[PDB]
């Protein structure tokens, strides 16, 4: 499945399993343009969080129970949601995927 | 090597 695939190709799973893993299916400068967008707090406390306006396209990775190094197994899960990132630099750039509503 | 915005993109992006 493309969650198999696509975790294995981006250097994910090569060298171990990720227990989860989420890919946005936005231009990357939309989605860089977040971090000017709604001001949130992020999940640990810190406040350099941003909410998308508007929903966007996400494919959730999620290991089952069963995967175990080096035979990772993905359930995927399609879904549009608002994305929570975390900014930070100059410019002023997503560094962390926080969450999805 | 990997500054941590190109991880980002490495990680999650898929246009």
């Amino acid at each position: 499945n493309y969650c198999n695939q696509m975790m294995k190709s981006r250097n994910l799973t090569k060298d171990r399993c990720k227990p989860v893993n989420t890919f946005v299916h936005e231009s990357l400068a939309d989605v860089q343009a977040v971090c000017s967008q709604k001001n949130v707090a992020c999940k640990n406390g810190q406040t350099n969080c941003y909410q998308s306006y508007s929903t966007m396209s996400i494919t959730d990775c999620r290991e089952t129970g069963s995967s175990k190094y080096p035979n990772c197994a993905y359930k995927t899960t399609q879904a549009n949601k608002h994305i929570i990132v975390a900014c930070e630099g100059n410019p002023y750039v997503p560094v962390h995927f926080d969450a999805s509503v | 090597k990997e500054t941590a915005a190109a991880k980002f993109e490495r990680q999650h992006m898929d246009s």
